[PDB]
């Protein structure tokens, strides 16, 4: 995510605008590229655990 | 009326036909392969294949899966009739050639 | 029209059969896309490929643009794609990997015939779904 | 040779025992 310039949210965020999604400024291109490369769903993590 | 020769295998049969296994006793690769070829020449049939489950048993399970056009039983009947017609063609050609020589 | 996910013309560099008699692993580089490379396993008794020949390679979903669950061929007189292509395979994209910044590789298995496609900007076209036809014409 | 025997001879042995 950070190699694509956008934020790599490894740590949880803590600010006033922490509610808003940090992928809004990304222009729909590197979002779908990142989802193409790694797409880890919550269902997948829960199934693995 | 031979009620033991050919048997529909109900466990290996789909709802509303189109897929069935038939158990045929006292038959082997001879009929199995020719019948399978003829049935496979049916455009509605999508799966034909036989197996002799064990050599110690004079038995043959032939599997037919079709599309929705016809049933597996109808495919088997058409295949048997087409096998007969093929055998008639071969017999007629062989007889005329033997007579001519 | 809207069912093609990728389309490019490739110049074949290498065709090596490695201990095979009907499958070759061709290497082809794109034309006007200097970053796009292609490695593809091809049945060469159905589609023979020679070194340095032009291949128009297309990746598409929905080639034809019951609950029988068994694949049925389309009707003989069906106005579908692959009428203008000499060689068509059906496979699945099972891996997307990054080879560098702004450069990814996509891996397809066509029943074991592997294709590795490399490029940069395809993120809204190539996905990890079963629906993937490979269409090659000389 | 070249003469049919199947036509003139009824095949009894081909019946299922």
């Amino acid at each position: 995510r950070k190699s694509r310039g956008m934020l790599g949210l490894l740590e949880p965020p803590a600010k006033e605008l922490q509610g808003i999604d940090p992928d809004e400024t990304v222009p729909d291109n590197v979002k779908t590229s990142v989802s193409q490369l790694y797409r880890i769903s919550e269902k997948s993590v829960r199934k693995f655990l | 009326p031979d009620r033991e020769k050919i048997k529909l295998l109900t466990q290996a049969t789909s709802e509303d036909g189109t897929s069935a296994s038939f158990q045929i006793v006292e038959e082997d690769h001879t009929l199995g392969n020719a019948l399978r070829y003829v049935i496979m020449k049916n455009p509605d049939v999508e799966f034909c294949g036989y197996s002799i489950p064990h050599p110690s048993e004079n038995l043959l399970n032939i599997r037919i899966q079709t599309y929705g056009e016809t049933t597996a039983v109808d495919a088997l009947q058409k295949g048997l009739k087409d096998l007969m017609d093929l055998c008639d063609v071969v017999e007629s050609k062989f007889t005329e050639k033997i007579k001519s020589m | 029209m809207s069912n093609t996910l990728f389309d490019d013309i490739f110049q074949v560099s290498e065709v090596d059969p490695g201990r095979y008699n009907k499958v070759c692993r061709i290497e082809a580089a794109s034309t006007t896309q200097d970053q796009c490379k292609l490695t593809l396993d091809i049945n060469v008794e159905l589609f023979p490929v020679a070194a340095q020949d032009s291949l128009t390679v297309t990746i598409a979903s929905s080639l034809n643009l019951s609950a029988t669950r068994s694949w049925r061929p389309p009707q003989a007189g069906d106005r579908s794609l692959a009428d203008d292509y000499d060689y068509v395979m059906y496979g699945t994209a099972y891996k997307f990997e990054e080879v560098s910044k702004d450069l990814i590789a996509v891996y397809y298995s066509f029943g074991g015939l592997l294709m590795r496609l490399e490029g940069n900007y395809r993120n809204l076209n190539n996905l990890k779904q079963e629906n993937a036809y490979l269409l090659i014409r000389r | 040779v070249s003469r049919d025997t199947w036509n003139t001879k009824n095949m009894r042995s081909l019946e299922p025992p």
